[PDB]
RNA sequence: GUGGGAGAGGGUGGUGGAAUUCCCGGAGUAGCGGUGAAAUGCGCAGAUACCGGGAGGAACGCCGAUGGCGAAGGCAGCCACCUGGUCCACCCGUGACGCUGAGGCGCGAAAGCGUGGGGAGCAAACCGGAUUAGAUACCCGGGUAGUCCACGCCCUAAACGAUGCGCGCUAGGUCUCUGGGUCUCCUGGGGGCCGAAGCUAACGCGUUAAGCGCGCCGCCUGGGGAGUACGGCCGCAAGGC
């Protein structure tokens, strides 16, 4: 219902899980898919193949709207990170960059004790 | 008295009314203080590496003085007061530490 | 590879405010390189670290940047 | 601080002759300035507890010049004190 | 003394960006989270994921090191003021002024205590979910004291180099921080590694001694009872010597 036709593929990838955002340029989003979204429930949302369903599932709710250009944003280590992006390249959507932007800290908060 | 530089990044938006009065502010404050000015290099609009106050860009100023050192404190809390002062950085000269010479 | 001070001129090491010079001490991140990339002296790194730092807070250097690969 | 004017002001001031930059009487002034600009840093900053152990260390070189002329000269010794107001 | 030098040495004020949390707005559906699997938990009052604006607290990525500083505890963004220690060159000055050090006094991680603040993240106790024969636990979701600041207590430790301090002497080689020099190197002052002589029960130490000597302090004399009992001093208490 918008024709955006260009813009942002953010991929949150953890262990637990591997989830897509699809945004317009200014960053708003527009569809999204994750693990859970499709079937999986359990531990398998964060495999590479979830990450692979998730990924293609969001770039065909994107071609709705008419998504053709697709700049892909990373962010986390995760199982299926790099199956996404894998996935999201034959997507059909013409990948324009691949970007990693994952929040490191500076050293500012105390994790918890799983991370220490 | 100690010799020092001061740096002075200011909103990069002002029309000259605003830029003299301004900098013929930093000019008052300054003597107040005790700031002998040895020598001024105004760089102007360059491109910063990250926005500060959501302004992409910055006014550069630098100024080499010498002044009494227990007044230097003062003159920062000083500077920083003007809503169109952004950044205050003001180090003790030193020696050009030249390398690969 | 090459390292940084040999490809390089005479420059101030205690300058935070020439930029061109020292943007060729960042990574493709802001990150500072270790000497094994620099080709510094124990010395002139620690001087080096100080400076660039004085210039990521005028704004001239930055903190951190984006890596565009993987 | 200190600065190498202040420091001369001294030196001159309690040489037992031109010249002289070692004399009892002389390191005894120069130990007993830093002692006053110590002090008075002290006063304030009361909880700065390193830079106090410096402080322990110049009286203790101090009262051992003087336990020293004590010895020696006992003359120069009260000439020396009334001069700088201890003890 | 003079002239130089390096440094997370200490105290005070200021300040910068990254990240977490919370609030506001925009956009956007059906889950997120989490584990060996899971469940409690959170989500249609719209979370997670994404963009922007804001508040607040704590800690400083890279540099960063087998590195530097301090008497030890310990010290890491950046800037400025106050400030301590230390090292080198000159061979200038005093003329044994030295060493150690029972007492005394000061310092003393963390935890804990008092009064008042602060409170983002973490997290004893505790509230749950799991696992299990049981779970008073490890794993998971919550969470108070506390961790942070001010002032005043507490005085412990694997407070470790399990090696008290100072000085003289006794092959070298090699890596390194930092000075000076006639700058393949020489010469100091630290921090590492091999190893002469020698010591050691052995492992190992070996110009940074655990070697050869001297001065002074502390301490030891089989294990359990026991760092307990009593007494004393100290402490608000826990408790300490
Ligand atoms: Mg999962
Ligand atoms: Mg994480
Ligand atoms: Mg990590
Ligand atoms: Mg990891
Ligand atoms: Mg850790
Ligand atoms: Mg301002
Ligand atoms: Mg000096
Ligand atoms: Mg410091
Ligand atoms: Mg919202
Ligand atoms: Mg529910
Ligand atoms: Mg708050
Ligand atoms: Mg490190
Ligand atoms: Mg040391
Ligand atoms: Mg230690
Ligand atoms: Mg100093
Ligand atoms: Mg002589
Ligand atoms: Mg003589
Ligand atoms: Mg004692
Ligand atoms: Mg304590
Ligand atoms: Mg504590
Ligand atoms: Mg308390
Ligand atoms: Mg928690
Ligand atoms: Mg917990
Ligand atoms: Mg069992
Ligand atoms: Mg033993
Ligand atoms: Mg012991
Ligand atoms: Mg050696
Ligand atoms: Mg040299
Ligand atoms: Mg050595
Ligand atoms: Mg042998
Ligand atoms: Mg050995
Ligand atoms: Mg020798
Ligand atoms: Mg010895
Ligand atoms: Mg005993
Ligand atoms: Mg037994
Ligand atoms: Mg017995
Ligand atoms: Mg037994
Ligand atoms: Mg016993
Ligand atoms: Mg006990
Ligand atoms: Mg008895
Ligand atoms: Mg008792
Ligand atoms: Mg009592
Ligand atoms: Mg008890
Ligand atoms: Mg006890």
């Amino acid at each position: 219902k918008r024709q955006v036709a260009s813009g942002r593929a953010y991929i949150h990838a953890s262990y637990n899980n591997t989830i897509v955002t699809i945004t317009d340029p200014d960053g708003n989003p527009i569809t999204w898919s994750s693990g859970g979204v499709i079937g999986y429930k359990g531990s398998r949302k964060g495999t590479p193949y979830a990450a692979q369903l998730a990924a293609l599932d969001a770039a065909k709710k994107a071609m709705a709207y008419g998504m053709q250009s697709v700049d892909v944003i990373v962010r986390g280590t995760g199982a299926g990170r790099e199956q996404a992006i894998r996935a999201l390249q034959a997507s059909g959507l013409q990948v324009k960059s691949i970007v990693d932007d994952t929040p490191v800290p500076h050293n500012g908060c105390r994790p918890k004790k799983k991370f220490r | 008295m100690r010799r020092y530089e001061v740096n002075i990044v200011l909103n990069p938006n002002l029309d000259q009314s605003q830029l003299a009065l301004e900098k013929e502010i930093i000019q008052r404050a300054l003597e107040n203080y005790g700031a002998r000015v040895e020598k001024v290099e105004e760089l102007g609009l360059r491109r910063l590496a990250y926005p500060i106050a959501k302004d992409p860009q910055g006014y550069f100023l630098w100024y080499q003085v010498e002044m009494p050192e227990d007044r230097v404190n003062d003159l920062a809390r000083e500077l920083r007061i003007r809503d169109n002062v952004r950044r205050v950085m003001v180090v003790k000269s030193q020696e050009p530490f030249l390398a690969n010479a | 590879k090459a390292k940084v001070k040999a490809t390089l001129g005479e420059f101030d090491l205690r300058d935070y405010r020439n930029v061109e010079v020292l943007k060729r001490f960042l990574s493709e991140t802001g990150k500072i390189l270790p000497r094994r990339r620099t080709g510094l002296s124990a010395k002139e790194q620690r001087i080096l670290a100080k400076t660039i730092k004085r210039a990521r807070i005028l704004g001239l250097l930055p903190f951190t940047e984006k890596l565009v690969r993987k | 601080p200190i600065t190498k004017e202040e420091k001369q002001k001294v030196i001159q001031e309690f040489a037992r002759f031109p010249g002289d930059t070692g004399s009892t009487e002389v390191q005894v002034a120069l130990l007993t300035l830093r002692i006053n600009r110590l002090s008075e840093h002290l006063k304030v900053h009361k909880k700065d507890h390193h830079s106090h152990r410096g402080l322990l260390m110049m009286v203790g070189q101090r009262r051992r010049l003087l336990r020293y002329l004590q010895r020696e000269d006992p003359e120069r010794y009260r000439a020396l004190i009334e001069k700088l107001g201890i003890r």
